[PDB]
């Protein structure tokens, strides 16, 4: 219900971001994209964020297409799906707590289960010290694993992410794509993308994989 | 979610508190600049109006110098004082002895032409000479409308520069502190939700900056009421600058409130417009 | 000698950065250009005012009316005597007989004589009333008591009032166009700290904000410039009516080239400064050591 | 002749970031520290750059000690290393070719040789024709290489860096450390610190590793 259809992305100052590609994704299913270095994946994804159009072709999420979408209908889809970047966003001055309670407050709940929530979130990433801290405080990996959490709170529908661990402990990310793996559990899809290699080859995967704007490098080879 | 919709004014406001409180000198800096701006033009309201009290010496001068007849007669002058009383154009023609003559002054300046009037009161009993100087009309005249292009003008060029700076000023600060419009946006919220913080300081920053307005107004008039007063009493009279009054003073403050407040729609509307998908 | 070539690369940017974003710095100029305006503005009919300096005095004059019959050149000569005496913008001599005849048309008579004195002071003009009724000649020297004090007064709250609106609107000239660079510089911080990680020296890293400081005081002041010489122009329209009314030849002219010139170097150097103190603020808070 | 005596961190929030640490690295060595998320390499690496304070102990670099120093003196000292952040840090509305020159042009040296050494750069790190463009156009691998680029220039005397490879492929990877190795070939030395050890293990180094602001949780193994 991801369904994918001769789509490609050029930029007006002349670039082409994304040349063909046209394919479906079925729902709670794990997946994984890799690539070099110049192959548009954090654009592929963008895509589904919507904050750009799709310059060529059409893709469709549930009942209405992603193209020709009201402005006034964006929010009603962007609060269901955690993410997390590779430039990680957080809000400076304000501390880790309400950095991570923001989509509750977004909804809109009381404060003490959501005390309660941000508080259980916190020990599946082991930043039990770091309960009240600026994000200028933490160090590299921490900040990042913050973002993390954030995607990770208010049990989203669905999840995307970037590439993570970039920067972390190679066996502290044992226990996080296994955290992964238990929200895919559920119903809830991952469309994850790394370079590791490495640590792909283990449980179920699909490996798309993109060469220069090019859909087909790989294939499901599930 | 009405509840919520509470919850959403209350956690922004003491969040906005927080921030205002914090970096307290910057916040002080920028809220004494537009206090002493909006000071300029509301003063000179009161200006205005302080003189407007005195407004007796607009006419002052210029009475009609009616002759009485030459032969004394105070009861014929005090027959005739209380005609022009129904007449238009004039207040009162008050009777004077010999150590005779009566009197008016008129409302309006007019100009040549309107001693026509003149000529059509020296018909009356006591009628020995009709005496309107001329020259002294054209001078008033010139000189007023003159003072009200001349008032008009500064009026108008002072409104213009306050406007320019409120909303220049609410501006670039909307402007820094860009990373929070795109942040909370992305990950989702409507535009009122991330709308409502920068409401909320910019309405603080003109509460705070109509209030130091009020303090220093009132001290410069305290100020300048020392030679006021001595002219006052000097001239034969009792006319002294006065203080503020309460209810002109917060008509001020709600000014400065609203135009923050609406400053900080056009500050945002730039940005999150900017921000579109496109 | 590379110290020239680092200044023509900061000019070229600013300018590029002056124009990418044009309406922003635009807007930005005419509000501080405006608020220039006004005390220069104010200024200036003080200039003017001075010009036509002779109505400021001779309004309130002091006349005087001599013996009884004073002869004709003994007047002739008096003017000129109480002329060495400061207080006569004007000393001119009525006879006698010219004393007769222009009280005949205003309705033996004393001759008349007119003094037009500099100073406004009650008290020291009172004394040179009495003095000039201790004349060789004189018999009496009309002065409304009330007159003078009157126009002593006259003065004191006109000099007070010019002198709290130019010290007020100066400062706050200077904390506007203080408080608006200083928002500016608190934008755009994270290049400032990435050259100073990389290295580079304070006047490196400081000179290009120096330049966009006096880019925006130049623009401000020719805009300034402009929009005063239009206003006096369009307030032109009554001046000549009372000038005619009246009958004298008096103008408002406006803007000289040379006050223009001023004009503009006090805005572009206040830019500079303003520049120079905001840069100041960060360079001070990223110190570690 | 870099060379550590007891030294050790201690923040103003109450936190320790570093207990003690006593080091020697002769001069043409490199190094390739690593540990764990919480260990402070990046406070470790930022503590050379004099950026912040000694706190416990004293630290020396060569013939000067990393303390009571000018700060006027900094700058000269700043010139001499071509430091790469995990952050990358990238002028934004400045060209790419001119972000790679800046230190030339802090050098005062003259234009012409300039552009002749902003090309030779890009071929060493894999960008062809990605000049005079925007960084905020680029992707996240091609802003780190644009990093890398920037560090390498002048021909630094010393070499720091942080976490490089950060979401390359292992195939870039290689040829840039390969570059990385030219550079020690050359009268440098290089300090780089990473998370993943298994491309290292390859080659010949010296691995340190720190543990819970400990100097050491393992020694060194050359
Ligand atoms: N706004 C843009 N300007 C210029 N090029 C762009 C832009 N958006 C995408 N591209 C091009 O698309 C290519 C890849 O897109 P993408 O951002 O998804 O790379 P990626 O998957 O994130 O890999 P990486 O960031 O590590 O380099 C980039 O190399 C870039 O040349
Ligand atoms: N300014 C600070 N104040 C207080 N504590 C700090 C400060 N900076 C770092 N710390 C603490 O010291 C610890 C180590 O800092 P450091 O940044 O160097 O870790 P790191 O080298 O970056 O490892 P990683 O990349 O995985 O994050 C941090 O986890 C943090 O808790
Ligand atoms: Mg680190």
């Amino acid at each position: 219900m991801i369904r994918f259809e001769q789509v490609g992305k050029r930029y007006p100052n002349g670039h082409v971001g994304l040349h063909e590609v046209s394919f479906r994704v079925h729902r709670g299913e794990i997946l994984f994209v890799t690539g070099h270095s110049g192959a548009g994946k954090s654009t592929l994804l963008r895509l589904i964020l919507a904050m750009e159009r799709p310059t060529s072709g059409k893709l469709l999420l549930g009942g209405q297409d992603l193209g020709r979408i009201t402005t006034a209908q964006i929010p009603f889809l962007r609060r269901q799906i955690g993410v997390v970047f590779q430039n990680h966003q957080l809000l400076t001055d304000r501390t880790v707590a309400d950095n991570i309670a923001l989509p509750l407050q977004i909804l809109g709940m009381p404060k003490p289960e959501i005390a309660k929530r941000v508080a259980s979130a916190l020990e599946r990433v082991n930043l039990k010290e770091k309960g009240e801290a600026l994000p200028s405080d933490l160090s590299t990996g921490q900040q990042q694993r913050v973002g993390i959490a954030r995607a990770i709170v208010h049990q989203p529908a669905l999840l995307l992410a970037d590439q993570p661990t970039g920067n972390l402990d190679p066996r502290l990310a044992s226990e996080i794509m296994g955290v992964f793996e238990d929200i895919n559990r559920l119903g809830t899809t991952v469309l994850i993308a790394s370079h590791d290699l490495a640590l792909i080859a283990r449980m179920r995967h699909r490996m798309l994989t993109l060469q220069r704007g090019r859909i087909i490098a790989d294939r499901e080879d599930e | 979610s009405f509840s919520a919709y509470l919850e959403s004014h209350r956690a922004s406001l003491v969040d906005s508190l927080r921030r205002l409180f914090g970096h307290p000198f910057g916040s002080f800096f920028t809220c004494l600049v537009m206090g002493i701006t909006l000071s300029l033009p509301m003063g000179l309201s009161l200006l205005l109006n302080n003189v407007e009290r005195l407004g007796g010496s607009w006419q002052r001068a210029a009475q009609i110098s009616l002759f009485l007849d030459l032969k004394t007669s105070e009861n014929q002058g005090q027959d005739l004082r209380e005609q022009i009383e129904r007449l238009p154009d004039v207040i009162e023609a008050q009777l004077i002895s010999r150590e005779p003559v009566i009197s008016v002054t008129p409302k309006q300046i007019d100009r040549a032409g309107l001693e026509a009037l003149r000529q059509q009161l020296a018909e009356l009993p006591h009628v020995q000479q009709a005496q309107l100087d001329l020259v002294w009309v054209e001078r008033l005249s010139a000189i007023l409308k003159l003072g009200e292009r001349f008032v008009f003008g500064l009026t108008i060029l002072l409104v213009l520069t306050l406007l320019l700076v409120v909303g220049n000023t609410i501006r670039l600060h909307i402007e820094n502190r860009r990373n929070e419009i795109e942040v909370i946006k992305l990950v989702g919220g409507t535009d009122g939700y991330v709308r409502r913080p920068f409401l909320y300081m910019g309405a603080l920053y003109g509460l705070g900056a109509g209030i130091l307005s009020w303090a220093l107004l009132a001290y410069s008039l305290n100020w300048l009421n020392g030679s006021v007063v001595n002219l006052s009493g000097l001239y034969g009279s009792d006319f002294g600058l006065q203080g503020v009054p309460l209810d002109d003073g917060l008509s001020l403050t709600v000014g400065a409130v609203l135009l923050g407040w609406v400053g900080a729609w056009l500050a945002v509307a730039r940005h999150l417009r900017e921000l579109a998908p496109r």
